């Protein structure tokens, strides 16, 4: 049942109940949004109809002036070394303060593209209206490693063992970062040292044994997203922070959900279905891509439904911070809310405001 | 307690009368210019003040230069700074002598 | 508006170009700085001490259980090069007086 | 907050002051479990929530014309109306307000 | 625009049409960098103790086999003339002071 | 896993895993006007015809 302590615990039917509701408003903008998109490229309804004997070309102004945007734009973010900086608050700070600055900075430098993140960022931002950030955190582990060996004590002291001892700990001091890079015989012998007299030697025996995982990936993920697979609470006015749920669909593998070690009852999902044809499914990058397929079972493509929100789990009638992940007809994850801060993992920017509304407007809204 | 937490200084007790200032407060806009200048007379005055006693007012202006150029640990070092003589006033005492 | 008849009757329309795409750039700064405080408080706990260690080469700070993502001691704006000239000139000069 | 315009009725005999405007109406709206946890209300079990419904004249104009059809049908976090009346009054019979 | 008119009516265009062609440079950098975070990983292991002696002759270096490509110890970038000049320039300055 | 796979006409030359120090496909893709959710971008003179 997967929550056998919740007294009341949403079902199915109440999720895909609230999640047809708000398809009702989200339509109105996917439409609106549809028909700016339609201009700046011209297709569809953009495309002017002319009899036969008759020009037919059409100047692009839209995206004329969304090109002289974009670069002034995404500039002052990428025109210096690092993105943040960290500053103290009061002098008991400025320890705190430039560790987390320095993993920042390193992180976004490194793990994260930060190139096509901020291009794919103000592209959007310009040309729809409004952005959608998602972040969570990617954990990848369980590459067992093998062959442990074994260690004898011995009493035997001398000289170069203090001398080595001595250089040891000096490192230990004050190069933290390279101290377990030492030779695992002498680092052991060096606590030893202090766990009892200087005599420690610690001469090997020779072991084997497998265990001691190795985190192959640990850190953040931000992904931007796509309008069309994303449902807000409707009612929130224009805060989100008073948005009381949202739902995301998003399309991923049967090997790729095994390997992220967060779900259950992974075997009764039947990937032999969806075939990736539904009506609000994951909209895929083009029309072409839909008839694309892998028939392998484990790399076969499936649609997952994600939603993040507020409940009374309980009778109390006091909300709690709940997330639930389902695919087909399939409850695949009930949880309470895994983030330190009790919040939605996303983020919405209005590129030009509009009277109480999330979504904001185009920039060549007007030009038409 | 929460104000504590906040500026880590021991807590300044309130008065009853009023509790909006009115009495006690001037509030106002902050903009970089009046901040730019506030700078420059701290700086230029400090440098040409005069031979005044008191040293530990120029550490306490100095040390407020420090917090407006947002170095709070250099600020406070220096405004708890106490300057240490030397051993020349034996130089003093013997030609005294 | 006056694309070229004084020197100065052209540095109005760029000013007022640039005037008015500040804000559409303070508005994505600030989008910016709420995904890097998010960030900050998931590195607080899911990371580890040698992971942070393994980075900074410097002893583990520890960490306020009170709050994860700043909020009361860690101010995020955006970087960019003319500042840090500034605290680089501003750095230079006092130190030298 | 802000506001909107739409929900708010004030004394109009006040001249221009806002210093000597009598009385300040409010609509907005809310939910039980928002009611309930803000601990500032009492008879909350009197409410009989399979009413308004969100439709009624006065009440609070939505953001749009398409959210009016919303709603929630969990009886905690239903939609609803709510009326708040600061102002003077004389409580007692000394005709003091 | 404004193919002459005045000394600075004519320094727009040209910072406009740079400031554009700025942002693919900086996509083809990227992609430069990839490249050489790469090569470097392959160099790590690939390549003899002998063979890097051979080229830089210093003693070898040991190598962490944390990381390969770095992203713990090394920040990759383009290298070009003005960037040297101004490392040079402080370089000399900051030793004449 | 990684692994990488060579062949010509009908006969398999070659199956392994990954040998590089980074298990990664050894390719770089870099486009040069970014396009909505693909990989391939735009030639300079793609509005030009």
């Amino acid at each position: 049942r997967l929550q056998p302590e919740w007294s009341n615990a949403p079902s199915l039917a109440q999720l895909k109940q609230d999640y047809q509701e708000a398809k009702q408003v989200t339509d109105e903008k996917i439409t609106q949004i549809n028909r700016w998109l339609d201009y700046m490229h011209v297709r569809g309804e953009g495309k002017p109809k002319t009899e036969k004997g008759k020009s037919a070309v059409q100047p692009p102004t839209i995206r004329k002036q969304a090109e002289w945007r974009y670069s002034s734009l995404s500039e002052p973010f990428l025109s210096s070394p690092n993105i943040f900086e960290v500053n103290p608050v009061t002098w008991e700070d400025a320890e705190s303060a430039r560790q987390n600055g320095l993993v920042l900075n390193q992180q976004f430098n490194t793990k994260l593209n930060k190139q096509r993140f901020i291009d794919e960022y103000v592209r959007a931002g310009v040309d729809e209206g409004t952005i959608i950030v998602k972040v969570g955190w990617n954990y990848q582990s369980r590459t067992v490693k093998e062959q442990v060996v074994t260690y004898e004590m011995m009493p035997d002291s001398s000289e170069e063992l203090a001398q080595i001892y001595q250089t040891a700990a000096q490192i230990r001091e004050e190069s933290p970062s390279e101290y377990p890079e030492i030779p695992e015989d002498v680092r052991l012998g060096l606590e030893e040292t202090e766990a009892n007299g200087i005599q420690v030697r610690a001469v090997p025996v020779g072991s084997e044994e497998e265990e001691r995982e190795e985190t192959v990936e640990n850190h953040p993920t931000v992904q931007v997203c796509d309008y069309n697979n994303i449902v807000i609470d409707p009612s929130c006015g224009s805060d989100f922070s008073k948005a009381k749920f949202l739902i995301e669909t998003f399309e991923s593998s049967y090997a790729e959900l095994k390997a992220d070690g967060r779900y259950k009852n992974l075997d009764k999902i039947q990937v032999e279905g969806q075939n990736l044809l539904s009506e609000p499914d994951y909209t895929g990058p083009s029309e072409g891509v839909r008839n694309f397929d892998f028939q392998d079972k484990s790399r076969k493509r499936l649609v997952v439904h994600e939603y993040w929100g507020y409940y009374d789990i309980h009778g109390d009638g006091v909300l709690h911070p709940i997330v639930a992940t389902w695919v087909g007809a399939v409850m695949i994850r009930m949880e309470e809310n895994p983030f330190p801060d009790k919040k939605i993992p996303y983020v919405v920017v209005s590129y030009i405001p509009r009277k109480r509304d999330l979504y904001g407007e185009s920039d060549g809204a007007l030009l038409i | 307690v929460e104000v504590v937490r906040i500026t880590n200084e021991h807590f300044v007790d309130i008065r009853r009368d009023d509790l909006a200032g009115n009495f006690d407060l001037k509030l106002d806009i902050s903009t970089a210019e009046e901040d730019n200048a506030k700078v420059n007379d701290l700086t230029f005055m400090l440098q040409t003040m005069g031979p005044n006693m008191d040293p530990m007012m120029a550490q306490q202006i100095m040390g407020q230069i420090m917090e407006l150029k947002k170095m709070p640990d250099f600020a406070k070092r220096i405004r708890e700074f106490q300057p240490q003589p030397d051993p020349i006033a034996q130089q003093k005492a013997q030609l005294e002598l | 508006a006056a694309l070229g008849d004084t020197a100065t009757a052209v540095r109005g329309a760029l000013d007022a170009a640039s005037k008015r795409e500040l804000g559409i750039l303070r508005r994505l700064s600030a989008g910016i700085i709420e995904i890097g405080r998010k960030i900050i408080a998931m590195n607080a706990e899911f990371l580890d001490d040698v992971e942070v260690v393994r980075i900074t080469n410097e002893h583990f700070v520890d960490i306020r259980r009170d709050d994860l993502a700043g909020n009361f001691d860690l101010k995020l704006d955006i970087s960019t090069a003319e500042e840090d000239n500034a605290k680089v000139n501003d750095l230079t000069f006092m130190l030298q007086t």
